Order: structure tokens, then C-alpha cells, then sequence
């Protein structure tokens, strides 16, 4: 606590777009939170971005319209933005500023954390082990998410990245061969989609384990920047202090990146590559890397950042800088979507670098690794045979080629195509895999050891 | 027929392989050089800005 | 007559050299002679303008060159032409200008080549890939043109 | 009547490129005019670009060479450059600032008009309809021009855009089932072109209705900023007060745009694409839109501006911003010119927005709209076939592709190719159109209704 | 001389990157040298690149790390970097700052020359008309070297351009059927490269005629842009005051360009291409043009500015601007090196701008020029044939094409391939030329007149 009376200033040097420049401010802090009172009694929030002597420069969260240089007062809190956190806030819905928008009370805090936090000391970081099943076969039997990795979903604009994200929140959980929570943050979301998330989470009973942050497209752009920090700040409290596993989903990081560029312009910084700040790399790492396991504690944080690829070009700095510091990718395609496949996830370009540790005896099932590798080869071959068929015709194909075409057609129809309300656990996903693999005789399943085939292949 | 089939096939293989070779040795290299040229020139415009 | 302002001489002098040369050309034009001056660079003059503009801290335009690059080239080349001279004796003269340009990389996209092509009426484009084969003069003959074909048909 | 003596200053602050900065000026008026007297007696003029306190920045039209910072006398007119205009300006040649160059007297001020333009109330604007029969099949057939339209000719350096513009001027007229006055603004035009147009107007006997404004390539580059405003100001007087129909030709908006760039850079303004002022769009809109008809008048202004495209592209800011303002274009290409085709006009990237309404029953021919669309599609396809042929060879095309290739070759030879001294009517142009369309069997002419085909196709 | 005591300042205004800004300086001189001592006794030097009033901007060669603001002591020498030069510098090894590093004494000057030098009066410059016999057929035949000519080797990282330069140093003579003083500027290179040349010079028994200037990869980057001037300044003393024929070799000039680019960025100068200063050409000319013979004096300077081409990009500003200044290039590539061909010299993209005068009757043999031109035609065509045959196959070639493949294959292994110690005469090179030309019938040797074929071809 400070127990120091706050100072309120009526001295304003000028106002320039989103910024208000104050004067005669006593020992101002950088990143200090202040509150403005306009002549009409309207209150606004803001944050100090520059303090050059007594000339404090504050960015106003809301619009600066209506602010004068004679009557507007600025109340200083004497501190920076610290988020009230508790276990009870799980099951609540908040806006970007951390305020409730679910008609519930303000959070009754157990502590206050600096939302910027600190990096996790690498000496106490534990390599990812067990798996967190998502319920979506395309990313459980092919590229599973290890309990501690960070694997993004890259999508083009217009693809159902928000519907999949909502499905993961409803279905995700532990393998279960009470301590699992999901923190969901949507940045720059439009009103129709924001309603979708809120209503879909409430109706299906999942809300008890979801902490939802909604930053709407028409909300202040600076609030969009702290939104993912508040989500992770909660995740760190829940995960590391309350000994539980937290799945954090950061939706539309591309909208975050645009908000970050806006803040950079407010500081009159010269834009870097493709208009983005030269520090975009470390800023994404600052958010992304606040995850993983820690020594001596049973909690964990995983992340599934979701990013829209501008112009569907994976080379763009946003997916490029993200992927360069994440472990593999899910990758949602367009061809599968136009073919009316849901989920439209393309297994050939996807990768989960930690899958080798996520799956196996004692974590999922003995045959997990073998089924995945054989299915991947079979799908890749089926696509190759399909390309051949288009040139040589059906009569030019042999029996083995026909089996690969049968697999290809049934793989997409049975294994990848799921529906938004069918929850397929890791064991059902593997059983579906075997149903497709039993299309082939044993001798064609070259990537599955004979011991595995004898145990699982028949029946 | 064997020999005649072999005839229509030796020409078809040489014609198809010639087209494939041109794509590989002429058309794509030219597309890659064009793309690399564009990428470089775009960064040059970014710099002057 | 010839003017030397070599590459390792003061860069500012490159502007004076170009204008000194054409001024001499006009002098003889006025006397009833046909003058055919040639400046073997142009790009080195525009380069001097860029270097000075930089030291001046001026706002640059395309590729670092001064916004007035086109103004300087236009007023330079328009001093060429066949004329009726001033003076009671009724002389007839001309100044032709055959100016080289040095585009970086041989890419005909720089502000100097681009501005020059909008000014000059004859385009003698050269192809580096012909010079490598010692096919001299290395004239492209596909991108070159002359707008005086109709004038000389008579 | 402003019967107030003028102030003359020697309080020159400094001179920087085309700009002269004055201080100690009493109540500076924005966009005022200052007459500069150089120490040697040379008189020049300039227009104020900005004022602040006792300082003003003056744009010197004739140039700044020879101006010192001690003796130059600066006379402030007290008003905005309102230019003298007269109905008898036709049959005269003026320089870029509106002064006589033809050994005639200074234009007598029948009245004065503010060259900045007086915005016309869109409610009273009359939609153009009547088609101008230009004689050029590429225009009268496909991209027809209505009287009051705004259709610039794009070209790159070296192409015969001066010949096309000259041909339109002397062949201009209406589709019949009396003529135009010419206002010709030369901006950065070389002497060879200047005499080309001047001689063509004289040889055809047009000078009785031509007013030239000549700012040549060897003239001052700042002056040409007003030149186009002086030309249109006269056009507006003649068209809207003297009930004349005026065709306005602007020889190059690119040299104009460069003149704006020189000034914009001189005052250290923040540029946009390729170094041009961020307000280029407005500076062009205020010139291009001085066209059309108004309620209560019988005259009109039709604009056909010319723009040289740097680097042969059509994404350069100059043609890019023009395309957003004007109602289509002609776009003179280079690939047609290299093949000795005249006029070398490429019909695919060129459109005329008013074409859909200025043609059809009651204006040209019932089938005009149908013939245009079918010919356009046929040409576009022919080019795609040519693009394929270049890769697969002439031996890899089907019968239909050959029909489009035959169309493509005959289309350019018989339809587009015309010659500079031959005019064809809209009805003759369509008859040629049909000759090209009759290359195809009726079943392939999918953009012409069956009723139209049965009426014309078998003829 | 300068008899007045020099002043010492403790008035440093501030430090910004590599530039130390002093105030309160008495009559600052532009391009004067300042010596500065750091608080710990370290001595460093720099040059005034800008003066304004009482301020001066000093660029420090060693660097600005550790430069203080209160205790830094600077003194102004009162002149430009004039350096001591003497004849007995041959056989000495210096660093890039001009100091000895061979444990010998400092230079006992015969005079002091301005490192900036002076341009040679073009009226007294005498055109080169003597040939140097390099012993390399790839050069002596098709791209001859004149005495006083500027010929860099364009190379790429990993190619043996250091071996070629070393070879040239030992077996470079005259075709007049001679001991060159070599000045070798080793800048931006590792120890092993500098030791390679130093050892080779001793192995050749010529070290008493070699002056070395070393500036290694671990040395300051600002000294790397005076080292060439130090080498050339010494060369000028030897060549133009002591009438000694000097060969000046500058190691990877790209380290010069990179050192220059760093300075350009530090001073915020106008970029041209790839971030290099818009004046890069002028700066390079200052270095390169210190070459050639002078009428009335028996000395000469020959330069070989070898440079590495970044990413083998022949259009990179470094080889591009050099190509515009120097009399052509030798140019090696990877296509020859990857086949164990030495020297890996590719004649096609190479040229010697003085060759036309250094060969022929009275110089070498009258058929020299004719043999070279035809070999260029045959070599380029053979490369064109491979470009075709790679797609169409050997069966698509006729006898007219196979001859060029036979020529090309025999040309590369007989004419270009030699070995590090194969020293051929110019006459032997031409005889080899004919042996390859005799692959073709007389009618196909279309670059050679019958007045030459009839004499030489029959043999």
C-alpha cells in the first residue's frame, strides 16, 4: 500500500490527438495511470507515455474529444497498472480494461500483479511432457499439443478460426487416462463475433472453467495491447500460484499487431519493416514466452495464439515473426473450407515439434506415435495418387493406388471432418485412425512396427 | 501394334520431357529471378521512405 | 573542343561542367555552325545534385534525388535544336545533344533514365547481354526508337 | 474596389529554392499575390503558400534566381489571383501565366475570376448524355466519350499521345442521326510538340476558336502550377457564361504533379507514395472536376487531360490518383506501338464510365452496348490465348482458341488500326465490329442476346 | 611549416554514435585531425567532418567507446592528415593507421603528402600503351592488362581470388620480347589471409619490394576507409616522385564499402542503393583514379581493386559502381570453381577497356585482336547451346551446334585451366587460341577477316 493522498492537476499544456500534455506535475512516473474529469463530468482513463521533467504526456484510453486546456482535471494514482487477480474471476467475462461486463461484481482481489510481469527464469523451466487433448481429431491424432508448448493457428481472413477457437474452449481438457482452466482473450473482435464467444461459452456449460476477455474492434486500441497481458497475468496467477493447468488462447494476434503499430505512431517512432515497430519481435516474445512448466510446481501454461495471415502470405512479418519463436503450427487452409470440410485443417503443412514427447505409453496410448506417422504418410500418398489419377485416369491405377484413394476420401470425411459439437477424445481419435488404417493390408503399413500391428491392427 | 504403340510413346515421352525441362530450366528460373528482383526493389522503396 | 571534369574531381563542379559545355555549344550555334555536343555521363551530374541536396538537408524525391531533377534535365535538353540565329547576317545553326546515362545495374528504372526518356526524342538503348558477347555496338534494337523517322522521310 | 494603397516590403527573411520567405508583413493574406522587383529591375510574381504571424512563404512563379535578401522589393496586391478573362481570348496564344506571347495586347479584363475555382452545386449539375463522335474506332466503338466527360489519355514517354489528342481535337463532333472551342494548356511541353499542335490548329483553320496557354519545357516549372487553373478558368467563363462548348486539353498532368512535388519538398512537407505531397489527390480533383454541364446553361466543358506514366506502369501515384478521380481513360500502350499500330490503344485496361448511358437506341444504335461487350470479351480471351500459345505452342490450341487468335490479329489490324487522317463514324465502327464478330459462330457470342444476333449477325 | 602551438580542449559538447562533437573551438578547420586522450590514458584520433561557428564534429577512428564528456582531452593538429612517406617503406609492414607493426621504427619521412591527394591534370595524363604479361591465358589473351590500367577481380566468398592476386604478383612481366614495387592493402581480412600474402611475398623472394598495410577483421572499421588512401599515397610518392613502377592491390574493396556505409548511416547521409551513400561513386573514384602514367615521368601505378560480390550479385552497388570507374574486370565465378578449374576466370562477363591499344602489330602479334573476338563469339555461343540442349536434348542439335560444345569443352580445359604455377607467354596463348579456332571451318569464323585466316588458320 502507499497511503499517500493523490494529486489532481488542472494544468494542461496542450492536447494532440490521443495525447494530453500536462504541466507542473510532481515527480511523475512512466506508465502511471491517471483519471481525467471533463467539464461535462465525464471520466476517462489514460496512461503516461512520456515524462520529460514536469511535462507529463498521457495517452487517453477513450477519445480525447471534449477535453480543454483550462478546466479538465487529471488525477494521478501514484502507481502503474496492476491487475486484481483471484481464483474467483474464473467464470467471469471482462472487457479489455479488466472491468466486468457480465453484470457481476468487480473482482474481489486476492493480489495485484504487474501485467508486464517478468521473464521466467530458464534454470527452472521444465521441458513439456504430458498432453492436453483438444477434442479435435485433426490436432489430437496428427499434431497434438504438449502440456507446455506454444503452437499458433495460422488462418487466412474469412476462414472459421473463431469457430474452431470456440470449439477448443468447449472441448479441451486433460486426457483422463478439476485442475484445468482456460483463459481466452479476443483482441479487436467485432460485436457479432464477441457475442458468439460469450453466448456459446455460457450456453454449453463451459464457462465454469473459462476466463473470458473481450476487446472489441471499436474499443480503445491501447486497451487491446494490455488485454493479452491481463489474460496472461491471470494465467500466471492461476497456473503457478494455484497449482493448476491453464490453456491460454490469444485470438487475432494480427489485430494486436495493428494496435501495437498505432501505439508506436503515438510515440512518433519511425516505422520499421512493413510499417511495424523494430521491437515487434521482442514484444511478441514478451507475450508468447510467459508459458511452460516450472520446477517444483504442478501447474503449467500452454498457448494457442491464433493469427490471420494478411493476403494469405505466410511470409508477412506477423506470421513470420510469430512462427520464428513458436514450436510448430496448426495452419487452417482455404481449399478444405471451400470443400465444406469442418474443421478445414490441412495436416500436411502443420507440425507440432513437441508431439514426440506429448504422446506415448503413460500419457496417451502405446500406439499413438505409430498411428500418426502412418496416417500422415497415407494421406500424403493419397494426395499424390489423386494427382496421378487426374492425369492417367482410373483405369490406369493399380490396386494399391485405389486403396490410397479410398483412404484419402474416407480420411477427410471420417477423420478430419468432425462438426462443431462432436467431442472426440484422444482414444476415439486413435480408434478412428485404426478404422482407416485397416483399409490396408498389414504389409503396406510400413511405418508401424509388427509388434504394434499384432496388438492393435486386428478387430 | 507393340512397335506402333512404342512409336507414339517415344515421341510422347520426348515431347513431355522437353516441356518439363523448359519449365524447370527456362520458365521457373525466370519467375524466381523476377520475384527476387521485385522483393529487392520493394525493400529499396521502403528504405527511402 | 572538350571539357574534362573527371570522376575524382570536385563533385560540385559536375553541374558547372554540364552547363559550361552547352553554353559553349550555343556560342558556336549562334555563328552559323552545326554543333553536336555530347556529355558522357548525365547520371554523374544528377549524382552531384543528389550529394549537394543531401548536404543541404533538402527533402528528397524518388530514390534520393532532388524533386527538381526533372526541371534541370528539361531545361538542359531544350537548349538543343536547329535554329534561325539572332543577328542581321541570317545564320542557321543547331546544337545536338548526345548524352550518356549510367543506370545502376543496367535497370532502366532510375529517376535519371526515366526522366531522360521523357525528354529525349531518340532512344539508343544498349543491352549488357549483347556487350558480353562483344556484339558492338550493343544496341538492343527492340526497345530503342527514333521519333525523327517521319521528319527524315523527305 | 480595394482603393487602398499597396504595401511594398524589403523585409526579406530568406530565399530557399522556389520559395521566398518574408517577415514583418502586416496582416498577411493567405494565397495573396506578391510582385517581386529584383535589384536589376526584373519583375516577377509569386503566390503565398502559407502565412504565420508576420512571416509568409511566397511561391515564385518565374523563378528565384537573382533574388537577394536586402534590396528585392515585395509588393502585396491585397487580393487573390483573380485573372482577367474575356470572350475574345479565342484566337490568342498566351504563356504559362496568361500573358501575351503572340505579339498581341494584354487581354482586356472583361471580367475577373478567381482561378481557385468556384464549386458548383451538385444539385444543379446536369448529367452528360450526348456522345462525342471522335472518329477513332477504339473510342467511338468501345470506350465512347460523352460531352462533359473526364477521360484522360494515359501514355508513356515516346508513344504517339500527341497525335491522338490532336486527331481528336480536329475530328471532334457529335453523333448525328456545331463544333468545340479549344482551350489548350501546355505544361512542360517541348518546342517540337508545341509547334506540332500550333501548326495543326492553323492548317485545319481552327485558330478562330483556339486559345493556347504555353508553358514550355524550357519555361519556369513553378509557373505551370497555375497554368492549368488559368486554362480551366477561361474554359469556365466561355462555357458557363458565353454558352460555348469547350474541349479542354491538358498536355501533361505529370509535369504538373512534378511541379507540386518540387514545392511540397521545398516546404518540407510529409510526403506520401514516391515523394509526392499527401494532398496530391485534392490538387488534382480541384482541376479535373471543372467539367460537365450546369442547369440553365447550354454550354459545357469536356476534359481530355494527358498523363505520361513514369516507368510505363499504371500504379504510379500520378496515374493512380487520376484514375480515382476521372471517369475512365484511353491508356495508350507500348506493345501496340512497337507493332506499328496506330492508334496504339489497349482496350482492356481502359474504360469509359459514361459509355453505358451515352449509347443505345435514340443516341447511336440499338446494338451498340452489346457489340462493345462482346468485342471486349473476345479481345480479352484472345490475349489469354496468346499468353498460352507463347508457352504451349500453336500446335497445342483447340479450334475455339484459334478463332480467338484469328480474332485478335484481325481485330487489331482491321478495327483498332485506323491512321491519323481518317475518321470513321460510330455506325461505320460498329459495322466493322460486326465483321470481326462474324468470325465466330453465333453460339460463341455469349454476351449478345439472341434477338440482337438475329437482327445484325447474318447481314 | 606550422610554428604556432596547438590548442588542447576539454570542451566536448556531446557524443552521438561514432561522432564526438566539440564546442568552444577557436577557428575550426574543416578536415583537420584531432588527437584525443580518454580518462584512462588511451590515445585515439579523428577528423573534423563538419565545422559551424564554435562547434566541430570529430569522427574518431578507433571508436567512441569509453569517450568521456568532462575528462576527455582533445588537441587540434592544425592540418589535414598528411602522412610521412619515404622510399624505404618498401619492405615494411604497416597497420591501417599508418603505424609500423613489424617491430621496426616509425617512418623517417622524406616528405609529408596529403592523404586526400590531388587529381592528376588530364592534360598531362598520358594514355597507357604498354602491356603487362600476367602469364594467365584467360587474361593475357582475351582481357589484356596494360601498365597503368585499373583491373579489379570480381569474386565471391570462398573463391581463390587471393591465390590469383598472389600469382599475378610473382609472374607479372612485360611482353616486350622488370621489378614492380607492390603495395598490398589488407583490409577487412582475417589473420590467415594477411599471413598468406605476407608468406607468399617472402616465398617469392620479393619482400624487399613489398609494402604492406594491414587492417584486420578485428581492427576498427573507420580506419578501413583510409587504408586504401595510405597505400595509394605511398604509391604516388614512389611512382610520380621516384619513377618506380608500382602495383597496388586492394583486398576485398567490399570491406571498404561496408565501412563507408556505416559512416554514411552514422551521419544520416542520403542513401542510394542497398543503404550505401549517394556519393559512393565519387568516394570510390577518389580511391580508384589514383592510377595511370603521367607524361614526362617514367613511373606508373597499376591497380587491382579485388572485391567480393555480395551473394554473387553482379549488379550490387559495389561491383556496379566499380565497373563504371575501372577499365573493366577479370571476374571469377563459382561455376568454374565448382568444377576444380583454376584459375576460375569467366571471360564472358569480363572486359579490358585498354585492350584495343595494348595488343597487335608492334605490341604482341597482329592477329591478337582477331583471335580474341572470335573466341568470345565461340565461347558465348557454346554457352547458348548448353542453355538450349538442357531442354531439347542432344538429339535436337545439329553439327553446327556440336562444334560449339566441342569448342566450349576444349576451351575451358585447354585455355582457362592452367594451375597456380603455370606461366604461359602471350604468344603461346594465341597459338592455343588458334588450336581451338581450328575446331571450326573457315566460313564459321565470322569475326576474323580472310586477310588473317589465310595466314594463321592453315598452320
Amino acid at each position: 500500500y502507499l497511503s499517500q493522498p493523490r494529486l489532481t492537476y488542472k494544468t494542461v499544456s496542450g492536447v494532440n490527438g490521443p495525447l494530453v500534455i500536462l504541466d507542473h506535475v510532481k515527480f511523475p512516473r512512466y506508465a502511471e495511470i491517471v483519471h481525467l474529469t471533463l467539464p461535462d463530468g465525464t471520466k476517462r482513463s489514460g496512461q503516461v507515455l512520456e515524462v520529460s521533467g514536469s511535462k507529463a504526456v498521457v495517452q487517453v484510453f477513450e477519445g480525447t474529444s471534449g477535453i480543454d486546456a483550462k478546466k479538465t482535471s487529471c488525477e494521478f494514482t501514484g502507481d502503474i497498472l496492476r491487475t486484481p487477480v483471484s481464483e474467483d474471476m474464473l467464470g467471469r467475462v471482462f472487457n479489455g480494461s479488466g472491468k466486468p461486463i457480465d453484470r457481476g461484481p468487480v473482482v474481489l482481489a486476492e493480489d495485484f500483479l504487474d501485467i508486464m510481469g517478468q521473464p521466467i527464469n530458464p534454470q527452472c523451466r521444465i521441458y513439456p511432457e504430458e498432453m492436453i487433448q483438444t477434442g479435435i481429431s485433426a490436432i489430437d491424432g496428427m499434431n497434438s499439443i504438449a502440456r507446455g508448448q506454444k503452437i499458433p493457428i495460422f488462418s487466412a481472413a474469412g476462414l472459421p478460426h473463431n469457430e474452431i477457437a470456440a470449439q477448443i474452449c468447449r472441448q479441451a481438457g486433460l486426457v483422463k487416462k478439476e485442475n484445468f482452466a482456460i483463459v481466452f482473450a479476443a483482441m479487436g473482435v467485432n460485436m457479432e463475433t464477441a457475442r458468439f464467444f460469450k453466448s456459446d461459452f455460457e450456453e454449453n456449460g463451459s464457462m465454469d472453467n473459462v476466463c473470458l476477455f473481450l476487446n472489441l474492434a471499436n474499443d480503445p486500441t491501447i486497451e487491446r495491447i494490455i488485454t493479452p497481458r491481463l489474460a496472461l497475468t491471470t494465467a500466471e496467477f492461476l497456473a503457478y500460484q494455484c497449482e493448476k493447468h491453464v490453456l491460454v488462447i490469444l485470438t487475432d494476434m494480427s489485430s494486436y499487431a495493428e494496435a501495437l503499430r498505432e501505439v508506436s505512431a503515438a510515440r512518433e517512432e519511425v516505422p520499421g519493416r512493413r510499417g511495424f515497430p523494430g521491437y515487434m519481435y521482442t514484444d511478441l516474445a514478451t507475450i508468447y514466452e510467459r508459458a511452460g512448466r516450472v520446477e517444483g510446481r504442478n501447474g503449467s501454461i500452454t498457448q494457442i495464439p491464433i493469427l490471420t495471415m494478411p493476403n494469405d502470405d505466410i511470409t508477412h512479418p506477423i506470421p513470420d515473426l510469430t512462427g520464428y519463436i513458436t514450436e510448430g503450427q496448426i495452419y487452417v487452409d482455404r481449399q478444405l473450407h471451400n470443400r465444406q470440410i469442418y474443421p478445414p485443417i490441412n495436416v500436411l503443412p502443420s507440425l507440432s515439434r513437441l508431439m514426440k514427447s506429448a504422446i506415448g505409453e503413460g500419457m496417451t496410448r502405446k500406439d499413438h506415435a505409430d498411428v500418426s506417422n502412418q496416417l500422415y504418410a497415407c494421406y500424403a500418398i493419397g494426395k499424390d495418387v489423386q494427382a496421378m489419377k487426374a492425369v492417367v485416369g482410373e483405369e490406369a491405377l493399380t490396386s494399391d493406388d485405389l486403396l490410397y484413394l479410398e483412404f484419402l476420401q474416407k480420411f477427410e470425411k471420417n477423420f478430419i471432418t468432425q462438426g462443431p459439437y462432436e467431442n472426440r477424445t484422444v482414444y476415439e481419435t486413435l480408434d478412428i485412425g485404426w478404422q482407416l488404417l485397416r483399409i490396408f493390408p498389414k504389409e503396406m503399413l510400413k511405418r508401424i512396427p509388427q509388434s504394434t500391428l499384432s496388438e492393435f491392427y486386428p478387430r | 501394334s507393340l512397335q506402333t504403340s512404342f512409336v507414339t510413346l517415344d515421341e510422347a515421352i520426348k515431347i513431355t520431357n522437353r516441356r518439363v525441362n523448359a519449365i524447370e530450366h527456362v520458365i521457373i528460373p525466370r519467375i524466381e529471378r523476377t520475384l527476387a528482383y521485385i522483393i529487392t526493389e520493394l525493400d529499396e522503396r521502403e528504405r527511402e521512405e | 573542343a572538350l571539357v574534362a571534369n573527371t570522376s575524382n574531381m570536385p563533385v560540385a563542379a559536375r553541374e558547372a561542367s554540364i552547363y559550361t559545355g552547352i553554353t559553349l555549344s550555343e556560342y558556336f550555334r549562334d555563328m552559323g555552325y552545326h554543333v553536336s555536343m555530347m556529355a558522357d555521363s548525365t547520371s554523374r551530374w544528377a549524382e552531384a545534385l543528389r550529394e549537394i541536396s543531401g548536404r543541404l538537408a533538402e527533402m528528397p524525391a524518388d530514390s534520393g534525388y532532388p524533386a527538381y531533377l526533372g526541371a534541370r534535365l528539361a531545361s538542359f535538353y531544350e537548349r538543343a535544336g536547329r535554329v534561325k540565329c539572332l543577328g542581321n547576317p541570317e545564320r542557321e545553326g543547331s546544337v545536338s545533344i548526345v548524352g550518356a546515362v549510367s543506370p545502376p545495374g543496367g535497370d532502366f528504372s532510375d529517376p535519371v533514365t526515366s526522366a531522360t526518356l521523357g525528354i529525349v526524342q531518340v532512344f539508343w538503348g544498349l543491352d549488357k547481354k549483347l556487350a558480353q558477347r562483344k556484339h558492338f555496338p550493343s544496341v538492343n534494337w527492340l526497345i530503342s526508337y527514333s521519333k525523327y523517322m517521319r521528319a527524315l522521310d523527305e
